[PDB]
């Protein structure tokens, strides 16, 4: 037939598109999270040196 | 009289035969009606699947 092929292929394409988009988003989320952790760690030391400077 | 009896017998057999043929054609017409219903139903189901898939 004809309809089954096109509908099935389009739906599998939709699933694959959503999956890859989710993977890209999660990768960027993990990278941003680690960079945020770095920012926290540096900010604490910045606060410590600021406190010493103020003393 | 003999010829009349012979002709009447053959005519009666002909009537019986045409009755049998009319019953047989009734049966086969009913069978064709059932198969036409089958095709109607299968085409309707295929259309239903088509509209469900096109409409998710």
């Amino acid at each position: 037939m004809d309809a089954i092929k096109k509908k099935m292929q389009m739906l599998k394409l939709d699933k694959e598109n959503a999956l890859d988009r989710a993977e890209q988003a999660e990768a960027d989320k993990k990278a941003a999270e680690d960079r945020s952790k770095q920012l926290e760690d540096e900010l604490v030391s910045l606060q410590k040196k600021l406190k010493g400077t103020e003393d | 009289s003999d010829k009349l009896k012979e002709a009447e017998t053959r005519a009666e057999f002909a009537e019986r035969s045409v009755t049998k043929l009319e019953k047989s054609i009734d049966d086969l017409e009913d069978e064709l009606y059932a198969q036409k219903l089958k095709y109607k139903a299968i085409s309707e189901e295929l259309d239903h699947a088509l509209n469900d898939m096109t409409s998710i």
